[PDB]
């Protein structure tokens, strides 16, 4: 298969700043016909992708001067000259040298702020779904950033991974930040064997885990 | 003039059954020009399905040729996309794309059109409150539970509070959506001052307003 490999998938800015994206394909991109195939598209929230760069270097109709497009063969990459509120979105290359044709798995192009812990919440299950049969431990990490985060539940000391469903929001317009939620479901019977439920979050604003409990008591 | 796409979907689609999707356009000439086939979901990204060339061959990813046809009417402008046996992942928003000429790279695209390959039936949400443990700022939650489809739509104090609010993205859980909101207020606030969770289901005409009362020890 042909990969098209992005690098960073994850870019960090200032508006300003410039960026630079990467793509790689694991066969070159240079098409029998000797033209190269190779485009990078922009997609902003809601919207579908629109084209930016075609063959390369050909900047599409209404693109502005500071994206440029250049490499060759296997190696290309994408620049930003100096990054406007408009540029946020989420960038990719695409092959149509070789079918299948790909796409690369997107690089976000996101605002960049100072680094803030996350706000950690933990919730027992409520009398009412306990009422239903039900068991849902929710955990919420928010207004944090980076976005790169971890988080373990431990019951009665023990790690629990399954049964674990995390949800993430988009970057915050207003404070740049972001925030998840963590949620154990567990049968009433599954919950009623344990005491301590643990909600504990690693993020590089700290060496030591946040952490956040309570006992079904 | 203003080369424009639209498809036209079912929207929800149950599990081994088929997709049949429409692709109109105005602006330009099928006989001209050919028009791509593109999806993209949170698992794979955007994917390229296939494409009907302006002199009418096609071309299909090999992924899914087994399950994909392609086919249109020059006169009409229309472009028909069917894909049977459908799966859950099979669940995403699908784009037709007109191909540039000899750039072969998507230029114009539709807005697509959300497809759900689900076997669920419209199910109203459970709504439990989110109180902290028994044992400055207080960070109160709502989890709406088993509801299908999507979307259901949260609110504090019936619109009245709304800053320091986040609704997380749905997340799947046995073939239903669960989610969860929080809202963070001043300490002093709650629960001196009544704070509800409002969730309104408009597939299932229910809503239901949760207030979030304190634990008990």
């Amino acid at each position: 298969e042909l990969v098209m490999t992005q690098s960073p998938l994850s870019l960090p800015v200032s508006l300003g700043d410039q960026a630079s994206i990467s793509c790689r394909s694991s066969q070159s991109l240079v098409h029998s016909s000797g033209n190269t195939y190779l485009h990078w598209y922009l997609q902003k929230p809601g919207q579908s992708p629109k084209l930016l760069i075609y063959k390369v270097s050909n900047r599409f109709s209404g693109v502005p001067d500071r994206f440029s497009g250049s490499g060759s063969g296997t190696d290309f990459t994408l620049t930003i000259s100096r990054v406007e509120a408009e540029d946020l979105g989420v960038y990719y290359c695409f092959q149509g040298s070789h079918v299948p044709l790909t796409f690369g798995a997107g690089t976000k192009l996101e605002l960049k702020r100072a680094d803030a812990a996350p706000t950690v919440s933990i919730f027992p299950p409520s009398s009412e779904q306990l009422t239903s049969g039900g068991a849902s431990v929710v955990c919420f990490l928010n207004n944090f950033y980076p976005k790169d985060i971890n988080v373990k539940w431990k019951i009665d000391g023990s790690e629990r991974q399954n049964g674990v469903l995390n949800s993430w929001t988009d970057q915050d317009s207003k404070d740049s930040t972001y925030s998840m939620s963590s949620t154990l479901t567990l049968t009433k019977d599954e919950y009623e064997r344990h005491n301590s439920y643990t909600c504990e979050a690693t993020h590089k604003t700290s060496t030591s885990p946040i952490v956040k409990s309570f006992n079904r008591n | 003039e203003v080369q424009l796409l639209e498809e036209s979907g079912p929207g929800l689609v149950q599990p081994s059954q088929s997709l049949s999707i429409t692709c109109t356009v105005s602006g330009f000439s099928l006989t001209s020009y050919g028009v791509h086939w593109v999806r993209q979901s949170p698992g794979k990204g955007l994917e390229w399905l296939g494409v009907i060339w302006s002199g009418g061959s096609t071309d299909y990813n090999a992924a899914f040729i087994s399950r994909l046809s392609i086919s249109k009417d020059n006169s009409k402008s229309q472009v028909f996309f069917k894909m049977n046996s459908l799966q859950a992942d099979d669940t995403a928003i699908y784009y037709c794309a007109r191909n540039r000429g000899y750039s072969y790279a998507m230029d114009s695209w539709g807005q697509g059109t959300s497809v759900t390959v689900s076997s669920a039936k419209t199910t109203p949400p459970s709504v439990y409150p989110l109180a902290p443990g028994s044992a400055s700022m207080v960070t109160l939650g709502c989890l709406v539970k088993g509801y299908f489809p999507e979307p259901v739509t949260v609110t504090w104090n019936s619109g009245s509070l709304s800053s320091g609010v986040h609704t997380f993205p749905a997340v799947l859980q046995s073939d239903l959506y669960t989610l969860s909101s929080s809202v963070t207020v001043p300490s002093s606030t709650w629960p001196s001052e009544t704070v509800t969770c409002n969730v309104a289901h408009p597939a299932s005409s229910t809503k239901v307003d949760k207030k979030i009362v304190p634990r008990d020890c």
